[PDB]
C-alpha cells in the first residue's frame, strides 16, 4: 500500500553521493572518502502532510573501472539525481554524458542537477550550471553534505512530481 | 547457464543476488564469449520478452562488447572468444532492432548505444554495411530510426578527419538536401534530417582556422546550400493541423540558423540573407502568436520562440523598419505574457518572484531571452525602440491583461547599456513617468503590475539620468512612494518588489546626498520594518536578497555624531537575525561579514564600547548553547566564530581592543579550544584567539597567561587533527608579541610542545607549519632553543639529530620564497653561534658536516634565484640577505668556510665570487 520510487544517484567520484544518501539514512557524516563498488540500495523514509513517501535510492559508482554494468540499473527507474562537486568542474563537463545515459534507458522521467558541497572553498563553476538545465527542464539545486543546506529539496521535488500534489511537503 | 536466469537475477535489488549473477555472468563470458553474446543478442531478439529484460540485454551486451570484442578499446581483457561467425550476427541483429519501426523505443535505443559502441572502434572500414544500410534507408524509404541512428553516431564517434578527408561528410550533406528538398517527405522525416543538419554543422564547426583549400571549398559549398534550403523551407507552408510539428520544425530550423551566425565566419553568412531572415523571423513571430490563442502546446510556443527572438538578437546589428520593429513588440508582448501558472505560483509564493527578479532562479523563459535580445540591440535600434514600447504602454494603459509585459520589456530596454537618445524622446520619457506615477497612485492594480512599475522606475531615473532637470525631486518622490505602498500592504511580493528597488535605486544614486540626511534616516526605518515584516517567510534565497538590501541600507549610515541608535541596533539585530536563520546559505554568509565590516568602518574606542554589548552577547549565546555537543561542526556555530574573528579583526586603530571584549571571548574561545575537535571550527576559533592576544593589552593578558599556554599544548596535542594544528603559527606568534618577558620561565614547554608534535606529525603542510613556529623560536632566542633540543629526549633518543633530519629534508623539499626567508635566516642564526655543539652532527641527504650541509644547501638557493606564512616578514629580499650572509662569512667567523668552498665544485665557488 506504501507508496515506493526508485532513485539512481549518478555523478562521478567524489561528488559525495554516499555521504548525502548516509546523511538521509542515519544522519550520520564521513569524512573519509571511500569508493562504492557497484550499487548500494538504500530505503530512505520521508513523511509528509499526505502520508509516507519511500525511495528506493540507488548510489552507482561513479568510476568506470568500478561501474561494472552501470546502464544495467536505470532499467524501470521512475527517477534520478545527477550530483556533480562545484569543486570540480571535470565533473560539471562530464554531467551531459551521465544526463544522456538516463534519458537513454528511462526517458522523460524526473532528474533533479544538484551541485554538491557549496561549502569546499568557493564555487569553481559559478553560474555555469544554469546552462544546462534551462534547455533540458531539469532543476539545479546546490545541495551539501556537511552543512545541510538544501539536503531535503531533491526529494521534495521529486515527491512533489511523481505524486501528482505540488502541496506536499515533509515533515 | 541460463541466460534468462542471470539477467532476472541481475536486476534484483538484494546485494546478494545481484553480485553473484554478475559474477557468473562475467565468468562464463570469459570462459566463452561466443555463447554469452549470441544468447544476449537472443533474448533481446525475442519479442515474447519482458522489456526490461530485453532492454538489460542490450544495455550487457553494451558493457560486454566494450571488454572483449577487439583490442584498441582502453580496457580490452585478453582471452577474448568472439569470433567473426558472432560478430557478423549481432551486428545484423542491432542493425535489425535499431530501425524496426515496431521494436518500443528503449530497445531502440539500446540498440543504437550497442552500435556507436562497436563503430567507436569498427567504423567505418571495418563496416561499410552500417552506412550501406542507413544511407539506403534515408534515401529510399525516409527511415527516421535510420535519421536517429546516424544523428547518434556523428554525436560520439565520428570525428573530424572521417567527415572531411572520409566519405562521411559528403556523402550526409548530399543525402540531407535531397531529403530535404523533396516536399514527399513527411514533416517529421524533415525535423530529423535538420538535426542530422545541426550535427553535421557542429562537425564543421569544431574545427576553425582551416587550412585545406579541400575543406574551405566543401564548407562554402554546404553553407550556400543549407542556407538555400532553410529559405525555401521557411517559405513553404503547412495546413496548420499538426501545429505542434510546425513549431519544432520552426525551432530546429532557426537553431541551425543562430548556429551557423553565432559560430561561423561572416563571409559564408551573407548579409542579404541576414535581411531576408529577419524579415521571415518577423513573420514566424507573427505566425507563433496567432498560434498561441488556439500546455504542452504552449511550451512549445514558448520554446520555438526563443530560438526566434535568439535569431533576431543574432541579427539585431541589423536596421529595423518601423512596421517590423512595432510587428517584434506586439508579438513579443503576447509572448512575454505571464503564463497563468507563474502568476499563481507567484501570488502564492512571493519566493518565486523574488529568485526570478533577483537572477538566481533555475528557468530560462521567453522573457530571459527578450531580455538578452533588448539589451544587444544597437543605440538607433534602441532608441527607435523606446519609443514604441513608450508609446504602446500608454496606449494601455486600462489594458491590464498586457500592461505587465509592456513594463517588462521596458525595463529590458532600459538595462541596454547604450544611452537611449533621440528627437522628441523628452515628450515620451515624461508620458512614461506620469503613466508610472498613476499606476503607483491607482488602486485596484493587480499586484503584479504594480510590482513591474515598482521595478520599472529606478530603470527609468537611471537610464534618463542625464536628461531629466527634475530627477532629484522625482527619484524622492517615487522612492518614497514605493516605500509607502510596501507599508500599507499585506501582499509580500509588493514589499519585496519594493525591496528590489530600492537597492536599483542605490545602485545609481546617491541618496545619502539627495535625499538629506533626515529623509535618509526615515527611509532607513522604512526599509529595514520592510525588511523585518518580509523575514517572517523568507526562503529561497529570499534571504540573499534581503542581505544585499540591508547592506545597501546601511551603507549609508550617518555620522557617528548625528547616527541614531535605535537604527544601528535594529540594523545589528536584522543581520543577524537574518543570517542566523538559514545558516548554511554560503552567500548570506559571505553579504553578512560585508555586511558586519560596513557597519564596523565607522567605529571608534568610545562607541566600540557600545558596539561590544550590542554585538558579543548575541555570539556567547551561541558559543554556550554549542558547549553541549562539544563544539561539533555546525553552521551556526562557524557563523558566530566567523562573526566574532570579523569583529575582532576591525580593531579600532586608535590603539589596543577593550578590556571588556577580552573579558568577554577569553572563556568560550578557551572553552571552545580546549574541546572542540572539528578542522572548521578549531581553524576559525584560532584566527580569532590569536587575534584576541595579539590585540588585548598586556597588562590584562598577564594573569591568564597559563590558560592561553594550557590551551595551546592542547591545540597542538595528539587528540586533535594535524590540519586543524596547522593554524598553530599565529597562536605563538602573538604569544610571544604579547609576552614578551612573561614567556621566559615557560618557553621550554614551547620548545618541547612545538619540536614532539614537528616529529609526530606527516602532515606536509603541518610540517611547514611546525617549522615556521620553530623558526621563530631559534631567531627569538637562538641559544634557549638549542639547549632545549639537544639536551630532551624522545623515546630515549636525543631530539636535535632526528629534528636535524627532518629540518634539512623539508627544507628540500619546501618551495615558495616566502618561507625560504625564514629558514634563511634561521640557519644564519644558528651558523652566527660559532658552537661546536651543532657543526659536529654529520648530516646526509655523503656524511658532511651540519654547518657545511647548511652553506651548501644555501648555496644551492642562491644558484636557483640566479635564474604564505608571514611569522617573520620583513619586506625583505632573499638576494640581500644572501650577499650579507656570505658577507657576515667571508668576514672569517670560523675558517671552515675556506676549506669547504675549495672542497665544493669550481662552478658554485664562481658563483658566490661573482654574486659577490
Ligand atoms: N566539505 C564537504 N565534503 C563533503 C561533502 N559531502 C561529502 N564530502 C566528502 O567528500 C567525499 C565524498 O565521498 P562519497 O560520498 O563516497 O562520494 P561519491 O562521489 O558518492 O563516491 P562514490 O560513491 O564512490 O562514487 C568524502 O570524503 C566526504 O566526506 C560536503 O557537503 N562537503
Ligand atoms: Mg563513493
Amino acid at each position: 500500500e506504501v507508496p515506493t520510487f526508485k532513485l539512481v544517484l549518478v555523478g562521478d567520484g567524489g561528488t559525495g553521493k554516499t555521504t548525502f544518501v548516509k546523511r538521509h539514512l542515519t544522519g550520520e557524516f564521513e569524512k573519509k572518502y571511500i569508493a562504492t563498488i557497484g550499487v548500494e540500495v538504500h530505503p530512505l523514509s520521508f513523511y509528509t502532510n499526505f502520508g509516507e513517501i519511500k525511495f528506493d535510492v540507488w548510489d552507482t559508482a561513479g568510476l568506470e573501472k568500478f561501474g561494472g554494468l552501470r546502464d544495467g540499473y536505470y532499467i524501470n527507474a521512475q527517477c534520478a539525481i545527477i550530483m556533480f562537486d562545484v569543486t570540480s568542474r571535470i565533473t560539471y563537463k562530464n554531467v551531459p554524458n551521465w544526463h544522456r545515459d538516463l534519458v537513454r534507458v528511462c526517458e522523460n522521467i524526473p532528474i533533479v542537477l544538484c551541485g554538491n558541497k557549496v561549502d569546499v572553498k568557493e564555487r569553481k563553476v559559478k553560474a555555469k550550471t544554469i546552462t544546462f538545465h534551462r534547455k533540458k527542464n531539469l532543476q539545479y539545486y546546490d545541495i551539501s553534505a556537511k552543512s545541510n543546506y538544501n539536503f531535503e529539496k531533491p526529494f521534495l521535488w521529486l515527491a512533489r512530481k511523481l505524486a501528482g500534489n505540488p502541496q506536499l511537503e515533509f515533515v | 547457464m541460463d541466460i534468462n536466469e542471470l539477467i532476472i537475477g541481475a536486476q534484483s535489488a538484494d546485494k546478494h543476488t545481484r553480485e553473484v549473477a554478475e559474477t557468473q555472468l562475467l565468468q562464463w563470458c570469459d570462459s566463452d564469449a561466443s555463447q554469452v553474446f549470441k544468447a544476449l543478442a537472443n533474448v533481446a531478439l525475442q519479442h515474447e520478452a519482458s522489456l526490461e529484460s530485453r532492454q538489460f540485454a542490450l544495455l550487457s551486451l553494451r558493457k560486454l562488447i566494450t571488454m572483449y570484442w577487439s583490442p584498441g578499446f582502453e580496457s580490452y581483457r585478453s582471452t577474448s572468444n568472439v569470433e567473426i561467425d558472432v560478430k557478423d550476427f549481432i551486428r545484423e541483429v542491432l542493425l535489425k532492432l535499431c530501425l524496426n519501426d515496431n521494436e518500443n523505443t528503449k530497445i531502440k535505443n539500446g540498440a543504437s548505444y550497442c552500435i556507436v559502441q562497436i563503430s567507436a572502434v569498427d567504423f567505418p572500414d571495418q563496416w561499410p554495411q552500417l552506412l550501406t544500410v542507413i544511407y539506403d534507408a534515408i534515401s529510399h524509404q525516409h527511415s527516421l530510426n535510420a535519421m536517429s541512428l546516424l544523428n547518434e553516431i556523428y554525436d560520439d564517434v565520428v570525428s573530424e578527419e572521417m567527415f572531411f578527408e572520409g566519405g562521411i561528410g559528403l556523402a550526409t550533406m548530399e543525402i540531407v538536401f535531397k531529403v530535404l528538398n523533396t516536399e514527399t517527405s513527411t514533416l517529421i522525416a524533415k525535423i530529423a534530417a535538420l538535426k542530422l543538419l545541426k550535427a553535421c554543422l557542429l562537425q564543421m564547426s569544431s574545427h576553425n582556422e582551416y587550412d585545406e583549400a579541400s575543406r574551405k571549398s566543401f564548407v562554402s559549398q554546404c553553407l550556400a546550400t543549407s542556407l538555400q534550403i532553410l529559405g525555401q523551407l521557411l517559405t513553404l507552408n503547412f495546413g496548420n493541423v499538426d501545429v505542434i510539428s510546425q513549431l519544432k520544425f520552426k525551432s530546429i530550423i532557426y537553431e541551425n540558423l543562430v548556429f551557423i551566425k553565432n559560430d561561423f565566419s561572416r563571409k559564408h553568412f551573407s548579409s542579404e540573407l541576414q535581411k531576408q531572415f529577419k524579415i521571415m523571423a518577423i513573420q514566424d513571430l507573427e505566425n507563433v502568436t496567432h498560434i498561441n490563442a488556439n500546455e504542452p502546446l504552449l511550451e512549445t510556443v514558448h520554446d520555438c520562440s526563443i530560438y526566434i527572438v535568439e535569431f533576431l538578437t543574432s541579427v539585431c546589428t541589423l536596421q529595423f523598419s518601423v512596421e517590423e520593429m512595432n510587428k517584434i513588440i506586439t508579438s513579443l508582448t503576447i509572448l512575454c505574457q505571464l503564463s497563468s501558472e507563474t502568476r499563481e505560483i507567484w501570488t502564492s509564493d512571493f519566493n518565486t518572484f523574488v529568485s526570478k527578479e533577483t537572477g538566481l532562479a533555475a528557468s530560462y523563459n521567453v522573457r530571459d531571452q527578450a531580455n538578452e535580445f533588448f539589451t544587444s540591440l544597437p543605440n538607433p535600434q534602441l532608441s527607435l525602440i523606446f519609443k514604441v514600447v513608450s508609446n504602446d504602454i500608454e496606449h494601455s494603459t486600462c489594458n491590464y491583461s498586457t500592461l505587465e509585459s509592456l513594463l517588462y520589456l521596458l525595463q529590458c530596454i532600459l538595462l541596454n547599456d547604450d544611452e537611449i537618445t533621440g528627437e522628441n524622446i523628452d515628450q515620451s520619457l515624461q508620458i512614461l513617468i506620469k503613466t508610472l506615477e498613476n499606476i503607483l497612485v491607482s488602486q485596484e492594480i493587480p499586484e503584479l503590475i504594480l510590482a513591474r512599475a515598482i521595478l520599472t522606475i529606478p530603470r527609468v531615473l537611471d537610464k534618463f539620468i542625464d536628461a531629466l532637470p527634475d530627477i532629484k525631486p522625482l527619484t524622492s518622490a517615487f522612492l518614497a512612494k514605493s516605500l509607502n505602498l510596501a507599508l500599507k500592504s499585506d501582499k509580500e511580493l509588493i514589499k519585496s518588489a519594493t525591496l528590489i528597488a530600492f537597492t536599483y535605486y542605490c545602485y545609481f544614486a546617491e541618496l545619502d546626498s539627495v535625499l538629506g540626511p533626515e529623509v535618509c534616516s526615515e527611509t532607513q526605518e522604512k526599509v529595514i520594518r520592510i525588511i523585518n515584516q518580509v523575514s517572517s517567510d523568507a526562503e529561497e534565497d529570499t534571504n540573499g536578497a534581503l542581505m544585499e538590501v540591508l547592506s545597501q541600507v546601511i551603507s549609508y549610515n550617518p555620522k557617528e555624531p548625528h547616527s541614531r541608535k535605535e537604527i544601528l541596533q535594529a540594523e545589528f539585530h536584522l543581520v543577524f537575525t537574518i543570517s542566523s536563520e538559514d545558516p548554511a546559505n554560503v552567500q548570506v554568509v559571505v553579504q553578512s561579514q560585508e555586511c558586519l565590516e560596513k557597519l564596523l568602518d565607522n567605529i571608534n574606542m568610545d562607541n566600540y564600547k557600545n558596539y561590544i554589548e550590542l554585538c558579543l552577547p548575541s555570539f556567547i549565546n551561541v558559543l554556550d548553547s554549542n558547549n553541549a555537543n562539544n563544539y561539533r561542526y555546525s553552521p551556526l556555530l562557524s557563523l558566530v566564530l566567523e562573526f566574532i574573528t570579523v569583529f575582532l579583526k576591525k580593531k579600532p586603530n586608535d590603539g589596543f581592543l577593550p578590556d571588556e571584549i577580552n573579558q568577554y571571548l577569553f572563556e568560550p574561545l578557551a572553552k571552545v579550544l580546549a574541546f572542540s575537535t572539528e578542522d572548521e571550527t578549531l581553524q576559525l576559533a584560532t584566527e580569532a584567539f590569536s587575534y584576541l592576544i595579539f590585540n588585548t593589552d598586556t597588562r590584562a593578558m598577564e594573569p591568564r597567561l597559563m590558560d592561553i599556554m594550557k590551551v595551546l599544548e592542547r591545540l597542538l596535542s595528539l587528540e586533535v587533527s594535524d590540519s586543524a594544528a596547522m593554524n598553530v603559527g599565529p597562536l605563538v606568534v602573538a604569544i610571544f608579541t604579547r609576552f614578551s618577558k612573561e614567556i621566559q620561565p615557560l618557553i621550554g614547554r614551547i620548545l618541547e610542545a612545538v619540536v614532539v608534535r614537528l616529529i609526530k606529525t606527516q602532515n606536509i603542510s603541518t610540517e611547514q607549519n611546525l617549522l615556521s613556529v620553530l623558526c621563530f623560536l631559534t631567531c627569538n632566542d637562538p641559544k634557549q632553543t638549542v639547549d632545549f633540543l639537544s639536551s630532551f629526549q624522545i623515546d630515549n633518543t636525543d631530539a636535535l639529530t632526528l629534528v636535524m633530519r627532518k629540518w634539512i629534508e623539508a627544507f628540500e623539499v619546501i618551495r615558495g620564497e616566502k618561507r625560504i626567508k625564514e629558514n634563511i635566516v634561521a640557519l644564519s642564526n644558528l651558523f652566527f653561534l660559532n658552537d661546536k655543539r651543532l657543526q659536529k652532527v654529520v648530516v646526509n641527504g655523503v656524511q658532511v658536516p651540519l654547518y657545511t650541509k647548511i652553506i651548501k644547501l644555501f648555496v644551492s638557493e642562491l644558484s636557483f634565484q640566479s635564474k604564505i606564512t608571514g611569522l617573520m616578514d620583513v619586506k625583505e629580499s632573499v638576494v640581500q640577505l644572501l650577499v650579507r650572509f656570505f658577507k657576515e662569512v667571508a668576514s672569517k667567523d670560523v675558517s671552515g668556510f675556506h676549506c669547504i668552498y675549495e672542497t665544493l665544485s669550481d662552478s658554485e665557488r664562481k658563483v658566490l665570487s661573482e654574486a659577490l
